């Protein structure tokens, strides 16, 4: 089973490159509101055991597998409604996987939204955008006018008996607020500090309220999963994971695109057919990031044989989160590049744990001073030994996201690490 | 925020006078039980030593703290006053 | 062929809360908690 | 409505809805706490009270988890004690040393836990954060360069004090905690923000320098002037009143004092 | 080195000192900084150890190499701060000498 | 920032802030957006709209937003400082702000932030003397695999030139608002040249059920 070439016949996300009429009466011409009515007058139960027969995970940094997530509340009602939450924010550097389905097809995730809501059984879904991402709600609101002068949102949900709203919730700028919990307490409007998971957001979310928080791509492949697949979601991927992926190709190759494709498909793939290849050839591409910015590096000795799987990463010594290819060259600064990513964390990060106030800004400070090279090499496996000191000992997994790249340059860049250590040793 | 001075009863005695010193303020006392703390593991042997020693004593039982329902759900709540407006 | 979203250029720095004002007439009857605020 | 819950070997049966710590006070070992007040509300923020939970693979709060079902909390385990120390080390990367400046010499809370819970030497050798003071009154002095965020006034002054003024502004290490604009915070009760603060970032202004907790004497009394009657700790520093502290009864006042 | 007595109040100095002989009652300034008002060093106690020195995170109390300080009465070796102070003042140019010989030692 | 308030007679607790009739209008329809139980869910769009009626949010609209919403004040400010948008410093009319973090910066986002520099005249972070144009060196607006990117105001330009600045920021001086989207003959991240997915037509309603 050598998979990963996904024929144009079987695209899941279509109108994504801006042709042929992204509003509404383009939208029901692409597939959209076709079968949604008997979608939800046949069972959310059905809809939930199509999810778990195709195996879809979380497509966003976490990487829970939905079915189980989205049934974990398939709940009676205990007096209170019920919430499905979009993560619409993206965050990670090299993400805009989630911007292109805002523009192009937002009336598939609004129609997302409403199946998905109406599979764990809720009253509204907030789509949480991003707070530079205006252009990106306007689209989504046009998309939410559209819906509710055709009728298909608020008291007849495609002309059935169910009463369902869609709002769009503006933020204003961080990342953290994409986390499944500060997501929670940004939308309830306070500072977004993620919240403690020993009460999961199924138990109580939004408002007091219970919520399912997923990403753009886990409610918006969700409206056909359902109407087109069950079992041809799970044909594609291997068993633990399966389906289709916004693959986010950037950084230093003469294509940077964002190609959706057939889910492990091979990086040697991803790299030379579709978003084509890099500059030099393969003398270049050293350093390449796999996922945004949660996941560590490769050292392009077993990039070659890489398949794009969550475990197969796991076993090649990374995750998987939002797959943002990102490609360095031989013509980079690695250690002022992951010095730039705990930058971004330390001018990011949300300030509630000791080990992200004061841990991240430790390797920001210790990194900044790894790009001038005017440390010791005695630091190197300090710095190792608090970046496994911030990992399982943090709220979120911003402190996961934060720590993994520096185990990433540690565990393949060592060497490189020590040449500039040779290199400030020269002088004086 | 700790336990280990509220574990071990003691046994202080009544504080008398201290006044200043003529020379330069020090504390001048004449009581010299005045700094005697004693440790001890029990109530009753804390009293069978002051029968024994034949001080009369004033007995105050341990204000132990009552174990409170606090819960991290319920600092989230759908109806409640209970609510945090900090996180 | 070419590039059809063309409203993104002509959007207007009001016109989200705009849309917001346009579809709070579509909204439902939102939740009641019996309690006005959290009374902080 | 009982819980067989394992701490090291124990079978103690606690009540649900419970913590780790109050699992673990029954048994009389203590987990390490700074954000955590007993009679505030819970919010890890400090994370010093990491502990693990019998071969899970991440260690977990002690503030935030209810115990299940027959979990064995290792509170003196290699992974836990890392955890520990690794978090007072965090706790110590950017604290200003002030220590012989501070009006907590002996009453530092954070003192004794990287006495006795911390490692032995930082390797920080980068430079610390500075935090303007403020001007909160003429009881609280403030010095918050040596704050470290743990939230613990601001739930006070949230809930119990009812004041709604100390919340945090900013994000990271550049998170400090205080009136954002110039705000007298004066209200009743808040002199209780002072011992509620473990550090002494937060102190009191007419017991700023006089005395030290070890060199004073802690007598026992009741209050007057108020007709509550609450139990107060008179410390006292050579036959001079030096402080006056509350003193834990939980009917007349809990830890409390006006 | 700039004027400006060092001693900040900090009374770990009679925690570790074995005599009980310093008393260290202090006030703010009302200037803004941290000084004492009292000292006491009585030198018919203290047992002439370092401790102080050791212990003093400053080095504002010193142990500065008199001998020659033997008095006639009972009064004069009770070195308040004023007696401490100008005695540091008198020996300034000795002992910096020697903290500044010795300081890579401890 | 500096995350403390310094009472300054630019940025007192008098300056003139009041919403219009149809901006208090649309703060009722935040409101009822949001559901009547918990309505300190509006502080984040309410202090938006404050700051799309008008940027430099001062006080004044801090405790304004806090008198119509019934928050404390603290608790907005909490929010106002917290997060990256809000914009307490007096800033510019263009307000343009550049990311430099990783995939966005290592197609070469320090010469577009330098000559931004040489073009403009601020050296980080300060304002020009006619209070057109400030700049802010955010560090991810979304929008990266267009790899080098700006944001004027509300609108994202992206994959540009300085000769690509020579024609935006020389008709945002002495213009209008120049046609927000990529340069460089992509249209909004396709390949640079032909298609790799969106080949064939799209698929039918009920393509495969
Ligand atoms: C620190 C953190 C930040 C995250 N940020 C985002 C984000 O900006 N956008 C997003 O779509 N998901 C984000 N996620 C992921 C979702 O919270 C999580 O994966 C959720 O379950 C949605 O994925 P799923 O549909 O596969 O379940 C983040 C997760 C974490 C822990
Ligand atoms: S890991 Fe960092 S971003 Fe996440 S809760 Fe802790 S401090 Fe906030
Ligand atoms: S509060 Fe900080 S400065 Fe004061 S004694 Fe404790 S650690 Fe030192
Ligand atoms: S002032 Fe004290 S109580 Fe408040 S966050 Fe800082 S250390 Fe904690
Ligand atoms: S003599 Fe030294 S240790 Fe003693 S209070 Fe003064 S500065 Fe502190
Ligand atoms: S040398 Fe004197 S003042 Fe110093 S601690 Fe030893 S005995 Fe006390
Ligand atoms: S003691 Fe639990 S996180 Fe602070
Ligand atoms: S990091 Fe540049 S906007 Fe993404």
């Amino acid at each position: 089973t050598s998979f990963g070439s996904l024929k144009d016949e079987d695209r899941i996300f279509t109108n994504l490159y801006g042709r042929h009429d992204w509003r509404l009466k383009g939208a029901l011409r692409r597939g959209d509101w076709y079968k949604t009515k008997e979608i939800l007058l046949k069972g959310p139960d059905w809809i939930l055991g199509e999810m778990k027969t195709s195996g879809l995970r979380g497509r966003g940094g976490a990487g829970f597998p939905t079915g189980l997530k989205w049934s974990f509340m398939n709940k009676p009602s205990d007096g209170r409604p019920k919430y499905l939450v979009v993560n619409a924010d993206e965050g990670e550097p090299g993400t805009c996987k989630d911007r292109e389905i805002m523009r192009h097809d937002p009336h598939k995730l609004v129609e997302g939204c409403l199946v998905g809501g109406r599979a764990m059984g809720a009253r509204a879904a907030y789509i949480y955008i991003r707070g530079e991402f205006y252009n990106e709600a306007s689209n989504l609101q046009v998309a939410i006018r559209e819906a509710y002068e055709a009728g298909l949102i608020g008291k007849n949900a495609c002309g059935s008996d169910y009463d369902f709203d869609v709002f769009v919730v503006r933020g204003a700028g961080a990342y953290i607020c994409g986390e499944e919990t500060a997501l929670i307490e940004s939308i309830e409007g306070k500072q977004g500090k993620p919240r403690l998971k020993p009460p999961f957001p199924a138990d109580v979310g939004v408002f007091g309220c219970p919520t399912t928080v997923a990403n753009v791509e886990t409610v918006a492949v969700s409206p056909t999963i359902c109407r087109r697949g069950g079992t041809w979601f799970a044909g594609f991927g291997r068993e633990r994971n399966s389906g289709t992926k916004l693959f986010n190709i950037s950084g230093h190759v003469n294509h940077p695109c964002t190609v959706e494709e057939e889910m492990s498909v091979p990086l040697k793939e991803l790299i030379e057919k579709h978003a084509g290849g890099v500059t030099g050839g393969w003398d270049n591409l050293l350093a390449v990031i796999p996922g945004g910015s949660s996941t560590p590096l490769i050292p392009k000795s077993v990039c070659e044989t890489v398949l794009m799987d969550f475990d197969a990463l796991v076993q090649a010594q990374t995750g998987l989160g939002t797959a943002a290819v990102i490609v360095m060259d031989r013509s980079t600064d690695i250690v002022k590049a992951i010095a730039r990513l705990i930058e971004f964390y330390k001018h990011e990060s949300c300030g509630q744990c000791t080990p992200c106030r004061e841990g991240v800004d430790w390797m920001n400070k210790v990194m900044a001073r790894f790009v001038k090279g005017d440390a010791r090499p005695a630091e190197i496996d300090s710095l190792w030994e608090i970046s496994k000191q911030i990992e399982g000992h943090t709220i979120c997994a911003l402190g996961d996201g934060a720590a993994w790249p520096v185990q990433g340059l540690i565990r393949h860049f060592r060497p490189e690490l020590e040449d500039r250590m040779q290199r400030f040793a020269q002088q004086h | 925020s700790g336990v280990n001075n509220t574990k071990k009863w003691k046994m202080e005695f009544d504080t008398r006078e201290r006044w200043e010193n003529p020379l330069m303020g020090w504390a001048s006392t004449a009581d010299p039980l005045s700094n005697m703390v004693l440790t001890f593991s029990a109530k009753e042997d804390a009293i069978a030593f002051a029968e024994k020693n034949g001080w009369s004593y004033d007995v105050e039982e341990k204000k132990v703290p009552k174990p409170k329902s606090k819960s991290y759900g319920a600092n989230f709540s759908w109806n409640k006053r209970t609510r945090v407006s900090t996180k | 062929t070419t590039y059809k979203n063309l409203q993104h250029h002509d959007y207007n720095t009001y016109t989200f809360l705009d849309l917001n004002l346009d579809l709070s007439k579509f909204r439902l009857p939102q939740p009641s908690s019996g309690r006005e605020s959290p009374r902080h | 409505n009982l819980i067989e819950v394992f701490v090291d070997g124990q079978s103690v049966m606690v009540e649900p809805g419970t913590t780790v710590l109050q699992a673990c006070e029954k048994v009389g070992m203590q987990i390490p706490r700074f954000c955590y007040h007993e009679r505030l509300s819970v919010a890890g923020n400090c994370r010093m009270c990491l502990v693990e939970i019998e071969k899970a693979p991440k260690v977990v709060a002690a503030c935030a988890m209810p115990v299940m079902k027959g979990w064995n909390i290792l509170t003196n385990s290699e992974k836990s004690k890392k955890a520990r120390e690794g978090v007072m080390e965090f706790l110590l990367a950017n604290h200003p040393l002030d220590c012989p400046i501070c009006d907590q010499g002996g009453e530092c809370d954070l003192q004794d836990q990287s006495m006795m819970f911390g490692s032995d030497r930082s390797r920080f050798l980068e430079g610390k954060r500075a935090v303007e003071d403020k001007n909160i009154g003429p009881l609280v002095k403030t010095i918050m360069t040596r704050c470290i965020q743990c939230t613990r006034c601001i739930r006070f002054a949230s809930e119990i004090a009812g004041v709604d003024d100390l919340g945090t502004t900013g994000r990271g290490n550049d998170m400090q905690v205080g009136t954002y604009i110039e705000k007298m915070f004066m209200s009743e009760l808040s002199g209780n923000v002072i011992d509620i603060c473990p550090v002494g970032a937060l102190t009191s202004k007419p017991y700023a320098f006089t005395a030290r907790p070890w060199e004073t004497r802690k007598t026992e009394s009741i209050d007057v002037m108020d007709a509550v009657g609450s139990n107060i700790v008179v410390s006292t520093r050579t036959g001079e009143v030096m402080r006056i502290l509350p003193r834990m009864h939980e009917d007349i006042n809990e830890e409390w004092i006006s | 080195p700039s004027g400006e007595e060092r001693c900040i109040a900090c009374k770990l100095c009679e925690a570790i000192c074995p005599a009980q002989a310093i008393t260290i009652e202090a006030e703010p300034r009302a200037d803004g900084s941290r000084r004492t008002t009292r000292y006491d060093i009585d030198m018919t106690k203290c047992i002439y150890c370092g401790f102080c020195q050791e212990a003093c995170p400053v080095d504002a109390i010193v142990e500065g190499p008199n001998f020659e300080f033997s008095t006639e009465t009972h009064e004069e070796l009770l070195y308040n701060k004023e007696k401490l102070l100008n005695n540091g003042d008198k020996w300034e140019a000795e002992i910096a000498a020697n903290i500044q010989a010795d300081y890579l030692y401890r | 920032a500096l995350f403390v308030h310094r009472d300054t007679p630019e940025n007192n607790p008098d300056t003139p802030f009041d919403f219009t009739p149809e901006n208090y209008k649309r703060i009722e329809a935040i409101v009822k957006n949001y559901p009547e139980g918990h309505q300190a869910a509006a502080v984040l769009p309410v202090l938006d709209l404050a700051q799309r009626q008008n940027g430099w949010l001062p006080i004044s609209a801090m405790n304004k937003v806090a008198e119509v919403l019934q928050v404390p004040p603290m608790r907005v400010y909490e929010v106002a400082t917290f997060y990256t948008m809000y914009n307490r410093k007096p800033v510019g009319k263009y307000h343009i702000q550049v990311c430099t973090t990783t995939p966005c910066m290592l197609r070469d986002s320090d010469s577009i932030l330098e000559t931004l520099q040489r073009k403009l005249g601020i050296k980080v972070g300060e304002t020009t003397p006619d209070k057109l144009f400030t700049l802010i060196e955010v560090e991810c607006l979304g929008a990266c695999v267009n790899a080098p990117m700006v944001q004027i105001n509300d609108n994202y330009y992206e994959d540009l030139t300085p000769k690509d600045i020579e024609e935006i920021i020389d008709e945002l001086k002495a213009g209008k608002v120049p046609k927000p989207g990529p340069r460089s003959g992509r249209f909004c991240c396709e390949p640079a040249g032909g298609l790799t997915s969106l080949t064939e037509p799209p698929k039918g309603p009920g393509f495969g059920v």
